[PDB]
């Protein structure tokens, strides 16, 4: 229970889009109070070599950082749309149809001219003006928030405890939330 | 004021006496409303790209 | 009589309209636009005017 401990599981929020809070993996447990000696030993070997991949995936996968789960991810550790600019040919030349027009000849329909040669072609930014940061989506989701194995737990000072597990805590209040 | 209930000519239908009807404003409603199907699952309406 | 919770002697199916599960709250199941009603799974209809 303090050697080999069950998983903390972070509940997504896909509003906020932060993580709501990490309860234990209560629901993913094996039954063992009807084993023996032979095959408990078996099942807390997997119960260890689980949380062996978790800190092992959340050594791969998990941004370092100081506050877990924090309440604004910066712009540069949010994945961002960076896509290619858009190319837009522009159909028609606008001073030799005012030239057209203005000579008498009536324009109707649509080089795309046969009366022009000239074409434009203009480049856009197709990203967005400012970088986005405060939420990351579901997928960095999946990346970030791997289920915290914390093992001897609420023995360490408290303030070192884990407040962030809790789905009331703020953590720019240290205090838990209520109903107004 | 009917006088009387009998069905015909008489002296006491001169005292039967006449009140307007009430003014009854039957019109669309305000903005049209009532006129579209609106939050209606049954008839919901298509803005589709063909 | 017949326990349809025991035996699998079901027999009102037919009193389904429609299901809708959202997962975490917000997130609709199946999600990504996949049926031809977004949001739930419709069973049956009694109005079908599409």
């Amino acid at each position: 229970s303090k050697e080999i401990p069950t998983p903390y599981m972070w509940s997504y929020q896909p509003q906020m889009g932060l993580a709501a809070g990490a309860a234990q993996d209560y629901s993913t447990r094996i039954n063992y109070m009807s084993a023996g000696p032979h095959m408990i030993s078996r099942v807390n070997g997997i119960r260890a070599h689980r949380n062996r991949i978790l800190l092992e995936q959340a050594a791969i996968t998990t941004t370092p950082r100081n506050n877990l789960n924090p309440r604004s991810w910066p712009a540069a550790l949010v994945y961002q749309e960076s896509p290619a600019p858009t190319t837009v040919v522009l159909p028609r030349d606008a001073q030799a149809e005012v030239q057209m027009t203005n000579s008498g000849a009536q324009l109707a329909g649509g080089g795309r001219p046969s009366f022009t040669p000239r074409q434009a072609i203009l480049t856009l930014q197709t990203s967005s003006s400012e970088p986005r940061s405060g939420g990351i989506g579901t997928l960095q989701f999946i990346e970030e928030f791997v289920p915290s194995v914390y093992f001897n737990p609420f023995s360490g000072p408290p303030g070192h405890y884990p407040d962030q597990f809790i789905p009331n805590f703020d953590a720019v209040k240290d205090s838990a939330d209520g109903y107004d | 004021y009917m006088p009387t209930i009998k069905e015909g000519n008489s002296r006491e239908l001169m005292g039967q006496q006449s009140m307007p009807n009430r003014p009854n404003y039957i019109a669309f409603r305000d903005n049209f409303i009532g006129l579209m199907y609106y939050n209606s699952t049954g008839n919901m309406g298509v803005l589709a790209g063909q | 009589g017949s326990i349809p919770y025991l035996d699998g002697t079901f027999y009102l199916n037919h009193t389904f309209k429609k299901v809708a599960i959202t997962f975490d709250s917000s997130v609709s199941w199946p999600g990504n636009d996949r049926l031809l009603t977004p949001n739930e799974f419709e069973i049956k209809r009694s109005v079908d005017g599409e």
